[PDB]
C-alpha cells in the first residue's frame, strides 16, 4: 500500500495527475491484468530479487489515457520506471530509499542521449579512484553508444521514412596525457570515425545500386544535395576544435598511425581527397519535376508536352561540368528519363484496361489509348535521335546503353498494337463479310467466326502478360 | 514558481519531509541562478541537488544545488560528502522559445525528466543502466527495424556486462587473502610489523598465492576435446588470467608485498615476480583476436554446414598476431582436425535425420550438398594451408611436419565409399527400371541388398573395416549378380 501510494505521487511528478482509473488499479484488479496479459508481477516483483524493474506506461485511445514491468512498443506513450536497489521488502526503510525513478517519455533515441550525454560522462572520477580504475575504460566504451544512435537519429527518421547515414563522433576527455589506454582509446574512437566517414564517402553510384533496384533523376538530384548537407554537418564535427584537439594530443602522443589516417584515407574536403569539393561543383545545379506527375493531368499529351520541354532543358551540355555531364553519366540519366517515362505510362495504362472493353465497345478504347501512347513513343525517339546529335567532346567517350524499360514497354504495346489493330480491321470487315455461299452457312459464319476471333483474341490477351520482361516469348 | 513548487513536491516522499532547510536551498540565490540559466540555456540540460548530511551530536540534513553530478562520490567511503542524496533534473527540449511555453502551459510532468539513485552504493550506476535502457533498446529494436539492431543489442550487452564485474571486482579474501590487520590499514603496527609471526602469515599467504597462481598459469592438447572447448577455455584462460591481474594490481595485495620488502623477507616478494602471469598474459592476450561462432554444431543443413565453413575460415585468416606459441604450426594443424572432427560430427547429426532408409531423391539432394560442403572445406582449407604457408615464410625458424594422418583421412574415405555406393545405387535403380520388364523382381533383389547393407552399416564408428568391407562383401557380389542380370 506504501508502494502504491508512493508510485501515486511518481505517476503525479512525472506523467500528469493520477488518473481514477489508477486509484482503481491502487486496489489489484483481475481486469487491469488481463488487459496488461500480465499476473501480479510487480507483487512479485518487489520480493524477488531477479525483477528489478518496472514500467508505466501512458497509453492513450481516442483521447483517453491508461497506465507491467518489461516495456511495450512505446510510440504514443510516456513511460516511467521504477527500479529496485538491493532492499527487499524492508518497511522502516523508506520505499524511494529502496527505488530510482526514471523516464522514457521522450524518443527513445534522443532520450537516450540526453539521459547518458548529460549524466554518466562527468560523474566518472572517484569510483575509478576507488577502484582498479579500468571500470573508466569501460565507461569509455559506454560512451560510444547513445549519442552514436542519437544523431544517427536524424538518420533513422530519414530512414524510417524511406539510405543516408549522419554520424556521431564521440569524444572521450583523459586525466593523463601520456598513458596507453587513453591514447588508445582515444586512437581506436577516431578510427571508428574514418570508418563511419569511409562508409558516407564512398557512397558511389556503384554502391547506389547494390542498395536500390529503381533508380530515379529525381533520388539522384536529392542524394547529391544530401551529399552535399551530410558532408557539410561531417566537416562540422571535424572542425569543431575538441575534435582537432583529439588528433593533436594524439600527434602529442606520436600515435601517427591515426592523424595521417584521418588526413588521408577520409575523403574530406579538408582532406586532400577532394571529394566534398566534387559536391561543391556539383551543387551548382538546377532541376525541375516535370515528368514527375502521378495525377490525371499527365495525360499522354501532356507526357509529350513533358518529354519536349525536357528534352528542351537538356540541351545544356556544352556549358554543363563536363565530368558529371560525361557521355556515359549522360546515358544514365537519359536512362532515367526513361525509368520516369514508364513509370508514368504503366500509371496511365493502369486505368487504361481496353483489354475488358465490351464486345460492342472493344478496340476503341484500344485504338485511341493505343496511338496516342505510340505518338508519345515516336516523338521520344525523334527527339531523343535529336539528343544523339549532341555526341560531341567532354572528358569521357562511351558507346550507348540506350535500351531503357520504355523500349521493353514498346513491344509489350507492339503486341497489343498488332492485336487490337488486327481485331477491330477484322471485326469491321467480319461482320459485313459472310461468304457467297448461302445464308445458313452465312450465319453460320457470323457465330463461327466471331467467337473463333475472340477465344483468339481474348486467348491473346491473356497471353499478353510477360511482355514485360520477355517480349519475345509473349 | 511554478517549477519551485514542483520540485517541492517531487522532494518530499522520495526521502524525508519537506524542510525549511529544503526551501532556504530554493530561496538561495546560487540555486536560483542555476534554475534560471538551466531554464533558458540550451547549453546546461541538467539540474542537481544534494541532499548533504552533516553528523554531529544529531544528525544534520542540508540541502544544496549544483551544476556537477558527483553520484558515486557520496558512496566512495571516508568522505565529507558520504551518505547524500542526490536529485537529478533534466529537460526534454533544447530550445528557450519551446521551455517558455511549456512552463507557461505544458505539464512540468512532460517537461522534465527526473532521476533518483541511493546514496552508498557501488553497484547502484550499473543497476539503473541495466535496468531501463538495456531492457528498452531489446524491446524496441524487434519491435521497429533499424539500422545495426543487432550490433546494438550485443554493445549494450556488453556494457552491462562490464558494469556488473566492476562493482564485485573489488579485491577481498582464486580468492587471494590478505591479513586482517593488514584489510584493517597498513602502518597500524608500528614496531609489531617486524614480527616473526606476522611476517611468516603474509609470508604463507603469498606462497599459497603464488601456488594458487601457478596452477592456473601451467593448458591442454590442441588436439582433443573438440574446438569449440578450446576456445570456450582459451576465453577462460583471458578472463581469468584477467581477473587475477587485477586481483594482483590492487593495493593492498601490493602493499603486503612492500611490507614483506620492508621487512626484507625477500624470499617472497621476489618469487611473486618471478615465479609466477607475464608469458600467460602475453600469451592469451595475443589468442584473443579469434573470431570463433558455433555455427557448425548448431546447423542443422548442410547449407548451413557450408556457409558455417567460409564463416570460420574467413575468421581464421587472424592467424598472424597471435602468438608463437599457442598458434604453434602443429598446434594449428591440431585444432584442423579438431575442427574436422567437430564437421565430422555435425555430418553424422544431420545423416541421422537417414539416406539408408529414404528413398534415392533425399540421397541424391544429401549426397550431392554434402559433395558440396566437403569441395568447400577442401578448397578453403586449402586457402588456409596457403595460410600455413604464410606462417614459414616468415618464421622458416621451426617446423611442424605434415601429421596429416587423422581419423578425417580415413572418414573421408568413408564419405567416397558412400558417395560411391549411392550413386551406383542411383543410377543402378534406373538401369534396372530399364532392364527387366519385371520391374518389381529386380528392384526387390537389389533392395534386399541394399537393406542387409544398411543394416550391416551399424560398425562405421568403430569399424570403418567391419562396415564398410563386409558392406562390400555382401554388396559387390550382390550387385555383380546383378550385373548378370544386366548381362542378361
Amino acid at each position: 500500500d506504501s508502494p502504491e501510494d508512493f508510485i501515486i505521487n511518481r505517476l503525479s511528478q512525472a506523467l500528469g495527475i493520477q488518473k481514477e482509473k489508477i486509484k482503481k488499479s491502487l486496489e489489484t484488479q483481475q481486469d487491469d491484468k488481463g488487459e496488461v496479459t500480465n499476473k501480479d508481477e510487480f507483487q512479485g516483483f518487489i520480493q524477488q530479487d531477479n525483477s528489478t524493474n518496472i514500467l508505466w506506461v501512458s497509453g492513450q485511445s481516442e483521447k483517453c489515457t491508461f497506465y507491467q514491468l518489461p516495456p511495450i512498443d512505446k510510440f504514443k506513450k510516456k513511460g516511467i520506471a521504477v527500479i529496485k536497489l538491493g532492499l527487499h521488502k524492508l518497511t522502516n526503510e523508506n520505499v524511494a530509499k529502496d527505488v530510482v525513478v526514471v523516464e522514457i517519455t521522450n524518443n527513445l533515441l534522443e532520450h537516450l542521449n540526453s539521459v547518458f550525454n548529460e549524466i554518466m560522462s562527468p560523474v566518472m572520477q572517484n569510483p575509478l579512484n576507488q577502484q582498479g580504475w579500468t571500470d573508466l575504460v569501460a565507461k569509455d566504451l559506454m560512451e560510444k553508444f547513445n549519442n552514436y544512435v542519437a544523431q544517427v537519429y536524424v538518420l533513422l527518421g530519414q530512414i524510417k521514412g524511406k539510405m543516408l547515414p549522419l554520424p556521431s563522433h564521440k569524444l572521450t576527455s583523459s586525466d593523463t596525457t601520456p598513458d596507453k589506454d587513453k591514447a588508445h582509446v582515444f586512437e581506436g574512437s577516431i578510427i571508428t570515425w574514418t570508418k563511419q566517414i569511409k562508409n558516407v564517402l564512398k557512397l558511389e553510384p556503384e554502391q547506389l545500386l547494390k542498395y536500390g533496384n529503381d533508380p530515379g533523376p529525381l533520388a539522384e538530384i536529392e542524394f547529391w544535395q544530401n551529399k552535399r548537407d551530410n558532408l557539410n554537418l561531417i566537416d562540422s564535427q571535424l572542425k569543431s576544435v575538441e575534435v582537432q584537439n583529439i588528433l593533436h594530443f594524439l600527434d602529442n602522443n606520436k600515435s601517427t598511425y591515426t592523424t595521417p589516417f584521418t588526413k588521408l584515407q577520409a575523403e574530406v574536403k579538408k582532406a586532400r581527397l577532394e571529394a566534398n569539393e566534387n559536391y561543391r561543383y556539383l551543387f551548382t545545379l538546377k532541376d525541375l519535376f516535370s515528368k514527375l506527375q502521378e495525377s490525371q493531368p499527365s495525360d499522354f499529351p501532356t507526357l509529350y508536352e513533358l518529354f519536349i520541354p525536357i528534352m528542351h532543358t537538356i540541351l545544356l551540355i556544352y556549358n554543363k561540368s563536363k565530368t558529371y555531364n560525361q557521355p556515359p553519366r549522360l546515358v544514365v540519366l537519359i536512362r532515367e528519363i526513361c525509368n520516369a517515362i514508364i513509370s508514368n505510362a504503366q500509371a496511365f495504362v493502369d486505368k487504361d484496361t481496353i483489354f475488358s472493353l465490351i464486345d460492342s465497345k472493344e478496340t476503341t478504347e484500344a485504338c485511341d489509348k493505343l496511338q496516342v501512347t505510340l505518338d508519345v513513343c515516336s516523338k521520344f525517339k525523334d527527339a531523343y535521335f535529336e539528343y544523339k546529335a549532341k555526341a560531341g567532346g567532354n572528358w569521357k567517350l562511351t558507346s550507348n546503353a540506350l535500351f531503357v524499360r520504355l523500349d521493353s514497354f514498346l513491344e509489350r504495346c507492339q503486341d497489343i498494337l498488332h492485336l487490337t489493330n488486327t481485331i477491330v480491321q477484322f471485326n469491321k470487315l467480319e461482320k459485313i463479310e459472310l461468304g457467297g455461299t448461302k445464308g445458313k452457312t452465312l450465319t453460320e459464319s457470323i457465330a463461327q467466326i466471331f467467337k473463333e476471333f475472340e477465344e483468339a483474341v481474348q486467348a491473346f490477351t491473356s497471353v499478353s502478360y510477360d511482355i514485360m520482361n520477355i517480349a519475345e516469348k509473349k | 514558481s511554478k517549477r519551485i513548487a514542483w520540485m517541492k513536491t517531487t522532494i518530499c516522499d522520495s526521502l524525508q519531509l519537506k524542510d525549511m532547510i529544503v526551501e532556504e536551498s530554493f530561496q538561495y540565490e546560487k540555486n536560483k541562478n542555476l534554475l534560471e540559466q538551466f531554464l533558458s540555456g540550451e547549453g546546461l540540460n541538467k539540474i542537481f541537488a544534494y541532499y548533504q548530511v552533516q553528523e554531529q551530536a544529531q544528525n544534520d540534513d542540508i540541502k544544496d544545488t549544483g551544476a556537477q553530478d558527483p553520484v558515486l562520490f557520496f558512496t566512495t567511503g571516508d568522505l565529507e560528502k558520504i551518505q547524500d542524496k542526490a536529485v537529478w533534473f533534466l529537460r526534454i527540449t533544447n530550445p528557450a522559445d519551446d521551455k517558455k511555453k511549456a512552463s507557461q502551459q505544458d505539464g512540468n510532468d512532460n517537461d522534465i525528466i527526473f532521476g533518483e539513485i541511493t546514496p552508498n552504493t557501488v553497484p547502484m550506476l550499473n543497476a539503473l543502466m541495466e535496468s531501463v535502457y538495456s531492457r528498452q533498446i531489446d524491446h524496441i529494436i524487434t519491435e521497429k527495424i533499424q539500422f545495426w539492431g543487432v550490433a546494438e543489442e550485443e554493445q549494450v550487452l556488453e556494457f552491462q556486462q562490464h558494469s556488473n564485474k566492476f562493482s564485485s571486482e573489488v579485491r577481498e579474501a582464486n580468492l587471494m587473502s590478505p591479513g586482517t590487520e593488514h584489510f584493517k590499514l597498513d602502518y597500524e603496527a608500528i614496531s609489531g610489523l617486524s614480527e616473526s609471526e606476522k611476517m611468516q602469515h603474509y609470508e604463507m599467504k603469498f606462497n599459497e598465492w603464488i601456488n594458487l597462481i601457478s596452477s592456473q598459469l601451467n593448458r591442454k592438447d590442441e588436439k582433443d576435446a573438440g574446438p569449440a572447448t578450446e576456445l570456450i577455455y582459451w576465453r577462460s584462460r583471458m578472463q581469468k588470467i584477467t581477473n587475477w591481474s587485477e586481483q594482483l594490481k590492487s593495493k593492498d595485495f601490493q602493499i603486503v608485498k612492500a611490507s614483506l620488502q620492508r621487512h626484507k623477507n625477500h624470499d617472497n616478494q621476489r618469487p611473486r615476480g618471478d615465479e609466477s602471469l607475464n608469458e600467460a598474459k602475453d600469451n592469451v592476450k595475443y589468442l584473443t583476436t579469434l573470431e570463433k561462432f558455433i555455427e557448425p554444431l548448431y546447423n542443422g543443413t548442410p547449407q548451413q554446414i557450408i556457409d558455417t565453413l567460409p564463416a570460420l575460415m574467413n575468421a581464421i585468416k587472424m592467424i598472424h598476431t597471435i602468438a608463437r606459441f599457442y598458434n604453434t604450426t602443429d598446434k594449428m594443424t591440431g585444432l584442423f582436425i579438431k575442427i574436422t572432427n567437430q564437421m565430422i560430427k555435425n555430418c553424422k547429426d544431420r545423416i541421422l535425420n537417414m539416406i539408408w532408409e529414404q528413398d534415392p531423391a533425399e540421397l541424391i539432394e544429401v549426397l550431392g550438398s554434402c559433395i558440396k560442403l566437403y569441395c568447400e572445406y577442401k578448397k578453403c582449407y586449402n586457402d588456409t594451408k596457403e595460410k600455413v604457408a604464410d606462417m614459414p615464410k616468415g618464421k622458416t625458424f621451426d617446423f611442424s611436419d605434415a601429421q596429416i594422418f587423422g581419423k578425417f583421412d580415413t572418414f573421408v574415405r568413408r564419405l567416397q565409399k558412400l558417395i560411391e555406393i549411392f550413386s551406383n545405387i542411383q543410377q543402378f535403380n534406373a538401369l534396372a527400371k530399364h532392364n527387366l520388364e519385371g520391374m518389381d523382381v529386380l528392384t526387390n533383389k537389389f533392395k534386399k541388398i541394399i537393406d542387409d547393407f544398411k543394416k550391416k552399416g551399424h560398425n562405421l564408428l568403430d569399424t570403418a573395416n567391419n562396415k564398410f568391407d563386409r558392406d562390400w562383401v555382401e554388396f559387390n557380389v550382390e550387385i555383380s549378380h546383378l550385373d548378370g542380370e544386366l548381362q542378361n
